[PDB]
Formats: structure tokens, C-alpha cells, sequence
């Protein structure tokens, strides 16, 4: 569950770096 | 894919924002 | 306030979750 | 879109599904 | 939606103080 | 319930665990 | 650890998957 | 348990829902 | 108040990704 | 403080970042 | 690895709930 | 630290307020 838990946590960073702009998640 | 990447290894916030669109 | 910024990363979370291995993309 | 319409008014994962890829 | 979004955090800290007793969460 | 308790004012510690089995 | 942090995750799904129905959490 | 089930593979939101009330 | 609970867990995670090893000390008031 | 600033509208990184140690 | 990242991200979370008004110095 | 310490075995709300200020 490692891999599944962490994109988790990935997703919460992208959208708080990428702002207005959005990001594609593709795992 | 950014799984792979910053999965295996910690990525910054500098890191993160390449993967931005 | 900031009550859309705060949805959003909860909405976030939650299309993590719904749309599975096929992944999503974000943008307002 | 979705901020509009899912943090107005609350969206089920049903509504959140067809966001995806 | 703020009650959605409240609910979340509060099944959170529930997750946290209750431990391994669990808790029951029903919105009504 | 929970909710209509402890989203307008914070519930303490003591308050949350009132909830527990 | 990883189970307890799992377990966080675990609630916050349960707490979206299941709406107006909710659910008890009992961990073992 | 749930526990056991979901934080060992990955459990899809069919075998979520099964702990539903 | 609650509204302000809740806006300072999401603040208390953005400074955690943000600060990295230099840490932060979170203050409301 | 952070809570005006930041609860109000929306911190950049930057803007952040002048909360860390 | 990244385990510790994510435990932390959840440790902090903990500490402002439990430390309410009091606050923590976080120091990784 | 609390690293060390809380993400090696689980650390009780007690444990963790051992980190308040
Ligand atoms: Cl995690
Ligand atoms: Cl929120
Ligand atoms: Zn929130
Ligand atoms: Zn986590």
C-alpha cells in the first residue's frame, strides 16, 4: 500500500505548488 | 511518471512544480 | 475567505481516490 | 466546472467519476 | 459545503483519539 | 451529533472522545 | 507505523465512499 | 478486519463500500 | 472558531512541504 | 499574522515561506 | 525514505490538533 | 526527535503532546 498512500500525499503537494495552473496525475 | 520519480525519493516543492501544467 | 482553495484540496484527494489507476487532471 | 459546481453544492463520488481520465 | 468539509477533519481526529476503539460516524 | 457539536465551535480533546465505542 | 498511517487514509475513504449512510470504524 | 483487508493491497470502492453502513 | 481550525490544518501541512528542513513554528495569535 | 494573512486570501509559497524558522 | 516525509506530514497534523493553543516547534 | 521516535513505533496522544510547547 506504500506506492497508493504516498501519490495520496503527491496530489495534495502538486495542487498546492501548481495553483491556478493545474496539473495532470497520470500514476 | 512523477509516481516513479518522487515516490523512490523525496521531490522539493522546486521538484514538484516541473510537473505542473 | 479562502473557502475555494480549501474545497479544492479536498476534491482533490477525492478524484485521487474515485478515478483510480487511470489518474485525472486539475483545473479551475 | 468542478470548483463551481462541487464546492458549492456537494458532488458524490457518482459526479466526481466523470472528472477522470 | 463547509459540514462535508468538517466532517472530513472530524473523522480524522476521531481516527486519532479514539485509537484502536474505533467510533461510529453516521451524519444525520 | 458530532457535526452540528463541533463545526462552528472547536471541540477539545475531552469533546472528541465522547464520540469513541 | 505504516498500518496507522494506512488507517488515517482508510477512515477519510470510508467517510467518502459511504455519504448519508456513514460507518463504524472498528479495527479489530 | 478492514485493517487487514485494505492496508495490505489495495481495496477498489466495491470492497470499500462493503463497510458502509 | 472553527472556520479558523480548519484553515490552519491546511496551513500547518503547506508549511511542513514548504519550510522542509528548517521546520516553522505554527502561531495564531 | 499567518491566520489574516493567509485565511483571507490565498499565500503563495513565498508568501508562506515567510512563516518558516 | 519517503515514508519519513509522509510520517511527518501526519505527525505534524497530530501535534496541532493536540496541542491546541499551546502550539509545537517543529524541528526535523 | 519526534521522527525517531513516532514513525519507528506509534506514539499515544500522550506520547505526541510529550512535543507541544
Ligand atoms: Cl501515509
Ligand atoms: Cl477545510
Ligand atoms: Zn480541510
Ligand atoms: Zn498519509
Amino acid at each position: 500500500v506504500n506506492q497508493h498512500l504516498c501519490g495520496s500525499h503527491l496530489v495534495e503537494a502538486l495542487y498546492l505548488v501548481c495553483g491556478e495552473r493545474g496539473f495532470f496525475y497520470t500514476p | 511518471g512523477i509516481v516513479e520519480q518522487c515516490c523512490t525519493s523525496i521531490c522539493s516543492l522546486y521538484q514538484l512544480e516541473n510537473y505542473c501544467n
